[PDB]
């Protein structure tokens, strides 16, 4: 895994900052909250989150984790 | 100054509490299970007399056992009545015993998190334990049921 | 709403009894248990609830809440 | 047991539901009025850096200087609506923690009553204060804002 090396920023200057996302530990099976969370803005219907690597890799998988103790804030695609 | 005192007078008297507490629940905790032994021990009666003898007797006794098992029913379900209570008080007693051993992580109190981690640890023995003679008495059922038909 | 006066059934044998279903009252928001559980057999896909009803309604929408727990348990169609 | 009794187990049972919730929601409260306290302070330490390194200003700290105060602005609105809101749900808190302790006063526990009435007064007296410096921390903030002009 590469992302705890990489640096992630969101398009969106509201957003709160997701450097928490690349904890190489997964959190609480049944934590109460949420690591990262934004909130959409009525008008809004696509999320950006970037992942920069300081040097090329052989990319192969990726890896999302809802926030599993409430699914309906899983992204739709 | 600091709130220790504060703390150490309000657990004493929650210590000297639930030391009185403890022994009450000792003391309820046998009457507990003996009431669920002998309601469990009941229902297997019942059934065991609603299996095993009909057809030896005369007519008369026929209708007394059938009227003696519709009544019975009707009591055991009022008398069970209290069980369905049970299962929701253990529900809320388990989500707040993880609320509680959650909050002490995350407050940092090792002695309270120990306390509600071993909490829910032992209230979940003890319902599990009262559940688990409860259901090897229906296991013992279930397994004297195949032998019989087998 | 018609639920409650009718009769719910399932095409399942193993199905568990559905009546909790039809009451007015939802379970509590975050019950470690759904109201009514159906365990998928491997190569099952599909399970039916049939309700009956009384007499002849003017049916015109149809509610169902899955666990809001858990919608890892929602159907998906 | 009887009637009476039923009534005050069912009503245990809600009322510890609903006291599971009370303390999520005042945890929740406490840490909010950690973090408003924090947040303050922080800003105010850093306001106070950036006036320890007075003479040598130049434009990328002016201009975090700036951004800063527009910031402030946006805070001290922020900071008055959720003082607003949080009084608000800590009076919401408070009345269902007063009707938890008419459900238990009904029960009978009296420990339980000194407990909840000594912690009464100790977090009274803790809340008192520190809304006090919270409130003195945003007076100080918008005097100095507002003397900013000399």
């Amino acid at each position: 895994n590469f992302a705890p090396l990489g640096t992630i920023t969101s398009s969106s200057p509201t957003a709160q900052p997701a450097e928490v996302l690349l904890q190489a530990t997964p959190p609480h099976r049944r934590a109460r909250s949420a690591a990262w969370s934004y909130i959409f803005l009525p008008e809004e219907a696509w999320c950006d989150l970037t992942i920069h690597l300081p040097a090329a890799v052989l990319l192969k998988e990726i890896h999302i984790q809802p926030h599993l103790a409430s699914l309906a804030t899983c992204p739709s695609s | 100054l600091s709130s220790e005192a504060l703390m150490r007078r309000a657990v004493s008297l929650v210590t000297d509490s639930t030391s009185t507490f403890l022994s009450q629940t000792t003391y309820a905790l046998i009457e507990a299970i003996t009431e669920y032994t002998k309601a469990v021990y009941t229902l297997t009666s019942l059934y065991r007399q609603y299996t095993s003898l009909l057809g030896k007797m005369n007519s008369e006794e026929e209708d007394e056992v059938w009227q003696v098992i519709i009544g019975a029913r009707a009591e055991m379900t009022s008398k069970h009545q209290e069980y369905l209570k049970l299962e929701t008080t253990w529900m809320t007693a388990v989500g707040l015993s993880e609320m509680a051993a959650e909050a002490a992580y995350q407050t940092g109190a090792d002695q309270a998190s120990i306390t509600a981690r071993n909490h829910i640890q032992l209230v979940k023995l003890q319902v599990e334990e009262v559940h688990q003679l409860s259901r090897k008495a229906e296991t013992k059922l279930a397994e004297a049921q195949i032998e019989e038909l087998r």
